[PDB]
């Protein structure tokens, strides 16, 4: 086909891109955020939470921004026939920026915080610390 | 952070999807809360002689329980 | 088939509002406590 | 046997469609039970034929002239109604009647007399029609 | 048999109706002749329902809204629309199931069922039947309890409470007994 | 008899009424399951053919938990039939070997179906799934559950989604943690983990377990629907035969009635 990107982002409710050609496709790996085009290794990495940042051949300039819960990416490299080389990235709830609110956001800190007060399990601990994670990156990567 | 905490990786993508859900907003809120309703009805058995039967409509006394 | 489908709804419906009224008998006295004889 | 031979025009104009509409809603009667999960193009069958089920509806000993009917069912027809719950129809002709009893003897005159529902009749039920839905307020 | 301006006649006839069969001649002459009417049936009297009228054969000249208020006639048409609803039901139930019907169909079957128990009431001459007493039950208490049902105050209370009960507060003891023995 | 007669048609053609109507209901439901499966294979396939890499014996020993996809509605054709008989088949494979075989289900059919004769080997059902769509009872929640009760080989019996009249019952031989542990996972080592191999590998296999569950569910709703069209159509038919048999049965009664009143009355009229 190409010498370019297929992209196919996808959530179990809605599949965003199939086969996407593109140029450039950052996203917020769990150690922290890397760019994968065309010619990148075969990888894995798993996601934390942030804003993918898309990027088509025939935008170059122009960007679509979508924000990831958690999941993983899987890049795999070019068949020979194919000419053209493919990324998968998978999310458990992939939401675009435009749909993100900050009140919302802050209401369920604040209650994730309430909950947490009383702090006397592991799981209780570690999901108002994960929460905080999550909805300080919606803070942040919303309009 | 979750097999310290006796945690699996998909309870806590569930568990924090929801709250995301939570910080959506309400039109497309709506769906995403209807779309992931819950309804389950756990039966459990030793050699027939149930043990118990529960009802679950929420994510994290479904998984508790 | 006529006795069949009488005796298979007759049965079905019993079933069903016996579990809808069991539940509701569970969840009456709080939500009408004007009648439960505790507070009389 | 006899038909619209036994029928003003006023009384056709409305009828033709009023037969087409019902005979479509008998096509798909069943599956108002099943509508929720349907689409539109079959579910505007069922509504506008319970809207004109419910408007046929009558009151013991209480008849009405082709005048009213005339208007009535041009009211329910035209989509008047279907966005009404249907249970507020038996208000909606009773006010929309004594709104043109008070209001438009002159229309009901005219259709009388003429035995036709001309364009310029039209109009001006049409216009009645809007100005008693802004005076009022129905349910859905 | 008639009243006239020096006295009056109520009269009330049983119909013997051969093999439940309505359209014999002799009924079918007698409807005519009749101002009250009250069909009794089996289908019914097979579920307890007693007495085992059927509400949708049943009629009256009286029942019109100058005689008996708009309270009573607007009443007994909602009941009746509302039994025949369960009456139009009854395959898809038998067939499909209570899975698929919607929460309208399904209120609308239980307010159905509730009113058909609520109904039945006992009867002193059938206490050596029975063994339960009986009960009077007035108008106005009767119109109070089938406007209550049909408009849904009492939708909550369970359909046993409601079965075999004079009255609605009758219906709340019992549904209070119920649930005391429940828990 | 006629009111036999006369109530048999009267229930009949009510019959295939509703089936008509529930033929079209069923249509629509298929639809929209197409698009749920549309949407939801793609989050399942890549991780499943990434650890596919990692070949599964199916003759390992020990012991075994079958977990097995079904409906909670009937008039699903014969899918469960299928799946059940495909569950024997492997039970009956792999008690003879001695492995000790441990059964999950969804939904009730299941449980209906193998209650007599393997009842004594059930572990954990679910049930009351799919009132609403599927991942309303996420697979998560099961693969939890799978995993909390770990064994050392599991097999998944579902119904594959051909196409809107063509299913296919498949087994999937699906990878555990002692299989995992007693592979040093070479074939992986062509990929980078980005977090550290043994650290993610846990949190990977729990993914893989729920869209394992999760696309095969899907496949098996959709196989669930087709076979509903299709009998509410096997039904919609035979209640038109039936119809018209009881048709010629009724005018044949009607005859017969006539001919006997009308001899009553003419030898009550010559008797004089």
């Amino acid at each position: 086909f190409k010498n370019q990107l297929l992209l196919t982002l996808s959530s179990p409710s809605e599949a965003i891109y199939v086969r996407t050609p593109v140029r450039s496709v950052t996203v917020p790996g769990s150690e922290g955020a890397m760019t994968m085009t065309n010619g990148h290794s075969q990888t894995v990495a798993r996601l934390k939470a942030g804003e993918i940042i898309v990027r088509k051949g025939e935008t170059g300039d122009e960007v679509e921004r979508f924000f990831l819960s958690d999941g993983f990416v899987l890049f795999k490299s070019p068949e020979d026939d194919s000419g053209c080389c493919t990324a998968e990235v998978l999310g458990v709830e992939v939401v675009p920026v435009s749909m993100l609110d900050k009140e919302s956001a802050a209401t369920a800190l604040q209650e994730l915080l309430q909950q947490g007060a009383g702090a006397t399990d592991e799981w209780t601990k570690a999901r108002t610390l994960l929460g905080q994670e999550l909805l300080s990156s919606v803070i942040r990567a919303a309009p | 952070m979750w097999r310290s905490s006796g945690v699996s990786f998909t309870r806590y993508a569930s568990e924090m999807a929801a709250l995301l859900r939570q910080c959506l907003k309400e039109p497309y809120r709506t769906q995403a809360m209807q779309r992931n309703q819950i309804h389950l009805k756990e039966t459990v058995y030793q050699q027939g002689q149930v043990l118990t039967r529960e009802t679950f409509n929420d994510i994290k006394k479904a998984f508790e329980a | 088939s006529v006795k069949f489908m009488d005796q298979k709804r007759s049965g079905e419906e019993t079933v069903y509002f016996k579990k809808e009224d069991e539940a509701l008998l569970r969840n009456l006295l709080a939500n009408h406590p004007e009648y439960d004889p505790k507070y009389s | 046997r006899v038909g619209s031979a036994a029928q003003v025009k006023a009384m056709k104009q409305v009828a033709g469609t009023m037969k087409l509409e019902l005979a479509q809603y008998r096509e798909v009667a069943a599956f108002a039970q099943f509508g929720s999960d349907l689409d539109a193009s079959t579910r505007q069958l069922l509504t506008r034929g319970t809207a004109l089920t419910e408007l046929l509806k009558q009151r013991q000993y209480s008849p009405m002239k082709n005048s009213v009917q005339v208007c009535v069912l041009y009211c329910g027809v035209k989509g008047y109604l279907d966005p009404l719950d249907p249970k507020e129809i038996s208000r909606f002709e009773s006010l929309f009647i004594d709104y043109i009893n008070a209001n438009h003897q002159d229309i009901l005159k005219t259709i009388e007399t003429e035995k036709e529902l001309s364009e310029k009749t039209e109009a001006k039920l049409r216009a009645a029609v809007d100005e008693f839905v802004a005076m009022n307020e129905f349910k859905k | 048999i008639t009243t006239t301006k020096k006295g009056s006649i109520t009269s009330v006839q049983a119909v013997y109706v051969p093999a439940d069969d309505l359209t014999d001649p002799a009924p079918a002459t007698t409807f005519a002749h009749l101002d009250a009417t009250t069909v009794l049936s089996r289908q019914i009297a097979e579920l307890g329902i007693y007495p085992a009228v059927d509400p949708l054969d049943s009629t009256s000249r009286m029942l019109a809204p100058e005689i008996v208020g708009q309270e009573h006639y607007d009443t007994a048409r909602a009941t009746q629309k509302l039994l025949q609803d369960y009456k139009s039901l009854q395959d898809i139930i038998a067939i499909l199931g209570m899975d698929e019907l919607s929460e309208e169909d399904k209120l609308v079957v239980s307010r159905a069922r509730k009113i058909q128990r609520f109904l039945s009431q006992p009867f002193t001459v059938a206490e050596v039947f029975t063994g339960k007493p009986g009960r009077f039950v007035e108008l106005p208490e009767t119109i109070k309890s089938a406007q209550t049902i049909l408009r849904g105050e009492c939708d909550d209370l369970p359909e046993m409470a409601f079965y075999m009960c004079g009255g609605l507060e009758e219906v709340r003891s019992k549904a209070v007994k119920m649930a005391q023995e429940a828990a | 008899d006629l009111k036999i007669v006369a109530a048999r048609m009267k229930s009949v053609k009510s019959i295939q009424k509703i089936t008509k109507a529930m033929k079209m209901v069923a249509a629509s439901k298929l639809r929209m399951d197409q698009r749920r499966l549309e949407n939801g294979l793609p989050f399942a396939t890549p991780v499943q053919k990434l650890v596919q890499r990692i070949p599964v014996d199916p003759k390992e020993k020990g012991t075994l938990a079958v977990l097995a996809l079904s409906s909670d509605k009937g008039l699903c054709g014969g899918v469960n039939s299928f799946v059940a008989k495909q569950a024997r088949i492997v039970i009956k494979e792999n008690e003879m070997a001695g492995n000790a075989v441990q059964v999950y289900g969804v939904g009730d059919k299941i449980r209906s179906a193998l209650q007599r004769t393997f009842g004594d080997r059930f572990k954990r059902i679910m049930t009351e799934v799919t009132r609403f769509p599927w991942n309303f009872g996420q697979a998560c929640i099961i693969a939890d559950r799978l995993m909390q009760d770990n064994p050392a080989r599991l097999m998944v019996i579902y119904n594959h989604f051909k196409s809107a009249v063509a299913y296919d019952t498949l087994t999937l031989n699906v990878l555990t943690p002692t299989q995992a542990a007693q592979s040093a996972k070479e074939q992986l080592n062509t990929f980078e983990f980005e977090p550290e191999k043994t650290d993610v590998w846990k949190d990977l296999q729990d993914f893989y377990y729920a869209c394992t569950v999760f696309g095969c569910m899907l496949d098996n709703i959709a196989s669930e629907q087709s076979a509903r069209m299709s009998a509410m159509d096997n039904a919609s038919t035979n209640a038109g035969e039936m119809i018209s048999s009881l048709t010629l049965r009724y005018n044949r009664a009607r005859q017969a009635k006539i001919t006997t009143e009308l001899v009553e009355i003419i030898s009550g009229a010559n008797a004089l």
